[PDB]
RNA sequence: AGUGUGGAGAUCGAAGAUGAUUAGAGACCAUUGUAGUCCACACUGCAAACGAUGACACCCAUGAAUUGGGGAUAUCUUGCACGUUUUCUGUUUUCACGCGAAAGCUUUGAGGUUACAGUCUCAGGGGGGAGUACG
């Protein structure tokens, strides 16, 4: 009610998702290294 | 006003013209006090109420009289008033000076095509509070406004107030006497050292019921 | 008064009126704009033939300024005593 | 598509409109198709009753003024 | 902080003539200030002037006579050759009959009519009309 | 859009960082001193039907002696105002009424 | 026939008052049609539509549409008109706009660009009109410039009798109807800046209602 | 409120226009090697090739139709 | 038996103004006259105006009514400062202070207060 | 909010457990409960960290109210409080001129700008990809 159109999905919960892909980024990345 | 191009003191305030004034307490005002009537006022009496300085109200009557002299035709002027107490007293004044009077439908000095549609010359009105519709229409087509005016009046779109009370019934029909008055003697009907003949009792309002 | 062709004549139709109190142009739309006329009153205290006119531009009507501005032009002119 | 054109007075409901307006209709045949063209007039009355009714609206009312 | 005298001075001015005023008191004053006035006071756009001393920078009171349209200053301080006085005029100038640009030069403060009469350059100082 | 000059509650810009939360009456959520509604209640204990029994019971309690009375202070939240009728919706020229 | 209801109408009927200057001089509203066409020849006022369009309502069950027209009339010679009017139907809009801008007439003033030889052909000073978003400015010419404008301010200052001009427009100048008023604003200004040959003052007139007062009283 | 103004102002003049142009996407491009590289011609008008083959591509909506097209 | 519409409340005020000394506070009688003085189609039409007309005949009687303006009898009801003098002004202190400031000093006949 | 090392552990309560709702209910509701919530020392440097409004300086319409200090001249207790009028600083409320696409701003600017220049400084240049990839 206090928003107006986002699109895609809540704007934090994408962040969190973007969050949670760098991690697993870092560790496959350290595992070859 | 009383300044004459020839050097002359028959405009100017005698005692006996002052005499009325405190008789009926035409001096006295209301306790708040607008912005823009704050040259009128002398001080504060008892109780809170604001008296107005005689001088500059004389003169400021006697200015609005002779800008109502000189103008032919005396239908040109009219004499509204929202308040119920001056609405015999715009009468009387209007039968013994000729001028159009009434005691308001928006759009009278706009609508052109209306039945009623009038386009007087000169409005004088009793309280601009309350005759806002009336003093408002005139801006629009080049009319110039008079009003009785108290401490706090908006003195929007008028242009010559004369500072005194304009609530009770005395005052109102008190003031409307000197403006009849000064102009009849202005034109020439009556002489300045015999006494005015009419009584303030005419002018003076009563319940209709 | 007004522009001068160099010819010798005016080349400027109607040189408009000046408020009296500001000096400004008043504009042909200007609809609150009012012009006033005081009679004259000779030494016994009747009216004269003489009339004295002023102008008010619409802009200080509004303000609510126009009363303030019509007592000073009254007092140089001499038409009002100030005491 | 379907236009009106109009001026006046125009009675509907009721009874008495059958007897105060005049009513036409026809059929005009364009290269396109069929055409619909209605007309009413109001009639204004008259104390003979030929090029109108003689009885007065059905809702009017006049006070005759006093000698 | 205040940076600019001149520039505080003429905005006040312009200020007092919009809103119709007759008397403008200005403080701060200064030498270049007075100037300023002095050219627009032999143009015929302001009445008289008056200075009061005070012992530190004075203060001055001007009489509007309702014909001034706009003052102001330009910063920084151009420098103007003779041959820039055209582009000035039609750069900040209502048109080419009427409105002065005032400058600083060897001979003096004064307006571009009489520096190029004079053949002579210098820097904007400020404009009226 | 801004809905309104003072944002639902009474801190301007250069007064305040930030003011203490407190619980709603019914619901219990966490909302800031100055934004919760607030009123003060003075109720009496019981209905005037009951209290006359009960007076007529009372030795002490009769013509010259009130009974006494329950006082609170109540504040909520601006959902719990809204349903609970203490606060309804204005249209937009009537919001500027304040009353004391 | 023409039956005038206001007090100047009988005055213009009457050829008390007879050039459109002593009206423009105590700024007083026209409000009949006739009296601008009475005081101008009919064999010099020009008129012409520059923008028709519609707009719409929602409605249950469809919407409703209506039209929108803009006239300007002059006569090239310093006087400029503008009127805009909605109707039901093109017909009555166009109608309609016609009388609209006739009753909005005011003066141009006009001066010299340098040397003032012959007739004048240009602003004599920089002036801005806004109106919306849309704002129009113009700029004395040389002699042998000509209008320099987009189509739509040029026709305006065609109708006004400018010679020589430099324009400029600022912002969403597509917005047709901003962009005649924005023009309309700018040169219904030239008549109110005060200018070093307009110093002196003058002797005071006396209003045409107070002139023939006594006749018009006559005449009701 | 928004530019320097001092008159020995120019290098701070000077820096903040350079690194304000590199937000216009268009210059950026000109003066930038990742498009001319990206350009299959290698930036010119005109290039020549073989036909590989025939292919039809279906258009976008809401228009309806096979565009035939060829790779090279 | 409802309310009465505008065009019957129009009539019947035409018919106050016009024929006020040919009616009174009957019904049946009022009846009479109105069927005389006005042409109407309708019959159910005039009992409701002669049925409103007896209403304002009453009140009538007791005072004027709104939007009738008779202009018989109102003329006739419409035409159906020594007293202070005497008593003095006695004007308070703020403005005792104020009168004697004025070219004519205090004037006569004044007191305090 | 989170992390480390020592304390503390009443209340509330991420994770988890058990009842109910429900087609499903891992949720909203009920009873609980670990980390936390609190303290000391050491890290982290992010918020609708908002007046979504950078800092300093000038001019500006009216009436209120209110906090602190000062100047001048009725009420109450027995030095205090209060009354009237001025003043400096702060802090707010009633479409000022004017501005703006509007909503709105208005001595407290979002005013004094195409009639465009008081001083310094930070950021932006259609929507995404993306605050992502590499360093
Ligand atoms: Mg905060
Ligand atoms: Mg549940
Ligand atoms: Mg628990
Ligand atoms: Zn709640």
């Amino acid at each position: 009610g206090t928003v107006s159109r986002p699109r895609g999905m809540r704007p934090k919960w994408h962040k969190k998702r973007i969050k949670r892909l760098k991690l697993r980024r870092r560790r496959m990345r350290q595992r070859s290294k | 006003m009383s300044a004459v191009e020839s050097g002359s003191k028959v405009l100017r305030m005698k005692e006996s013209d002052a005499q009325k004034l405190l008789a009926m307490r035409c001096h006295i005002g209301t306790r708040n006090q607008s912005s823009a009537m704050k040259k009128y006022i002398y001080g504060r009496t008892a109780e809170g109420s604001h008296i107005i300085d005689v001088h500059m109200m004389w003169e400021k009557l006697i200015l609005a009289a002779r800008v109502i002299a000189a103008v032919e035709n005396p239908k040109d002027v009219c004499v509204c008033s929202s308040r119920l107490y001056g609405t015999r007293a715009i009468y009387k004044f209007s039968q013994h000076v000729g001028t159009s009077f009434h005691g308001f439908i928006p759009g009278t000095f706009t609508n052109q095509i209306q039945k009623k549609f009038v386009q007087p010359r000169v409005l004088v009105v009793t309280d601009p509070r309350t005759d806002h519709q009336a003093i408002r229409e005139a801006s629009l087509v080049n009319i110039p406004v008079i009003a009785l005016c108290d401490t706090d009046a908006p003195l929007e779109y008028v242009d010559i107030a004369i500072p005194c009370n304009n609530r009770g019934i005395k005052s109102i029909g008190m003031m409307y006497w000197l403006l009849a008055r000064e102009v009849l003697r202005l034109r020439g009907t009556i002489v300045r050292s015999v006494p005015w003949e009419e009584k303030v009792d005419l002018f003076f309002y009563r319940d209709p019921n | 008064i007004g522009m001068f062709n160099e010819e010798g004549e005016n080349v400027d139709l109607y040189i408009p009126r000046k408020c009296h109190a500001t000096t400004t142009l008043i504009e042909a739309h200007d609809h609150a704009a009012v012009q006033i006329s005081i009679a004259n009153v000779g030494p016994n205290g009747v009216i004269n033939g003489t009339t004295t006119t002023l102008c008010i531009a619409g802009y200080l009507r509004s303000q609510g300024e126009s009363d303030h501005a019509i007592n000073h032009i009254t007092i140089d002119r001499g038409i009002m005593r100030i005491k | 598509k379907s236009m009106t054109f109009r001026d006046g007075y125009m009675i509907k409901s009721g009874t008495a409109h059958k007897s105060f307006v005049d009513s036409a209709c026809r059929h005009c045949y364009m290269r396109a198709g069929c055409i619909g063209v209605k007309v009413k007039i109001m009639l204004p009355g008259d104390s003979t009753g030929r090029n109108g009714p003689s009885e007065p609206l059905p809702d009017v009312i006049t006070v005759i003024e006093p000698k | 902080t205040m940076m600019s005298v001149l520039a505080n001075a003429l905005r006040t001015i312009a200020s007092a003539e919009r809103r119709g005023k007759r008397q403008v008191l200005i403080r701060p004053s200064s030498k270049v200030v007075v100037k300023f006035l002095q050219v627009m006071q032999k143009h015929g756009y302001i009445g008289e002037f008056e200075i009061i001393d005070d012992h530190r920078a004075g203060k001055i009171v001007v009489n509007l006579n309702g014909r001034l349209n706009k003052c102001g200053a330009i910063c920084p301080r151009f420098d103007c050759a003779t041959t820039d006085y055209e582009k000035w005029m039609k750069n900040i100038l209502p048109s080419r009959q009427f409105g002065f640009v005032v400058l600083t030069t060897s001979l003096g403060i004064m307006d571009h009519e009489e520096a190029r009469s004079r053949n002579t350059g210098g820097k904007v100082l400020g404009f009226f009309y | 859009t801004t809905k309104r000059r003072n944002h639902g509650r009474s801190k301007p810009a250069h007064s305040r960082g930030r003011v203490k939360p407190i619980h709603c009456f019914n619901c219990g959520r966490l909302t800031p001193k100055d934004k919760a509604v607030g009123r003060f209640v003075v109720r009496r204990m019981l209905d005037a039907a009951s209290a006359r029994d009960v007076a007529e019971a009372s030795p002490v309690y009769g013509a010259n002696f009130p009974m006494p009375r329950l006082y609170m202070k109540q504040r909520f939240c601006i959902a719990c105002a809204i349903h609970s009728r203490t606060v309804r919706a204005r249209p937009v020229g009537n919001r500027k009424i304040r009353y004391t | 026939e023409w039956v005038p209801c206001t007090k100047l109408g009988r005055l213009v009927k009457a050829q008390k008052v007879t050039s459109l200057e002593e009206i423009f001089l105590f700024s007083m509203p026209i409000k009949e049609h006739q009296i601008v066409d009475t005081l101008i020849a009919e064999g010099q006022l020009h008129d012409e539509m520059m923008k028709i369009y519609p707009v719409q309502k929602a409605t249950s069950a469809g919407q409703r549409t209506r039209f929108k027209a803009f006239n300007v009339v002059g006569d090239c010679d310093g006087h400029i008109g503008i009127g805009a009017r909605v109707g039901k139907e093109v017909s009555l809009a166009i109608r309609a706009s016609m009388i609209a801008a006739k009753l909005n007439i005011v003066p141009v003033r006009r001066g010299y660009w340098g040397n003032k030889i012959g007739e004048p052909h240009t602003i004599p000073m920089k002036v801005t009109g806004k109106c919306g978003s849309v704002a129009v400015r113009l700029v004395p010419a040389p002699r042998g410039t000509g209008i320099v404008a987009a189509p739509v301010p040029k026709k305006i200052l065609e109708f006004a009798g400018v010679e020589d001009v430099y324009t400029s427009s600022r912002g969403k100048t597509r917005t047709h109807g901003n962009l005649i008023m924005a023009t309309f604003y700018a040169l219904r200004k030239t008549y109110g800046f005060l200018t070093p040959d307009l110093w002196a003052d003058t002797e005071p007139s006396r209003d045409p209602t107070d002139e023939h007062a006594e006749l018009l009283a006559e005449m009701t | 409120m928004t530019k320097t103004n001092g008159q020995n102002a120019a290098r701070k003049l000077v820096r903040l226009r350079c690194r304000n142009r590199w937000a216009d996407k268009g210059w950026k491009r000109a003066h930038t090697f990742s498009a001319r590289k990206a350009n299959p011609f290698g930036g010119s008008s005109h290039a020549k090739g073989i036909v590989l083959e025939k292919i039809g591509v279906g258009a976008k909506q809401p228009n309806s139709a096979i565009r035939k097209c060829v790779r090279v | 038996g409802k309310i009465r519409t505008k065009t019957v409340k129009r009539a019947s005020r035409q018919v106050v103004e016009k024929y006020y000394s040919k009616l009174n506070f009957d019904f049946y009688q009022n009846k009479r006259v109105i069927m005389d003085v006005t042409i109407a189609e309708s019959k159910k039409l005039k009992n409701k105006i002669a049925g409103y007309t007896t209403h304002i005949m009453k009140r009538l009687a007791r005072g004027p009514v709104r939007g009738i303006s008779l202009k018989l009898q109102e003329e006739e009801r419409e035409r159906r400062v020594d007293k202070v003098i005497q008593s003095g002004v006695s004007v308070d202190k703020k403005t005792m202070q104020m009168l004697q400031r004025l070219e004519i000093g205090v004037p006569r006949r004044v007191k305090r207060a």
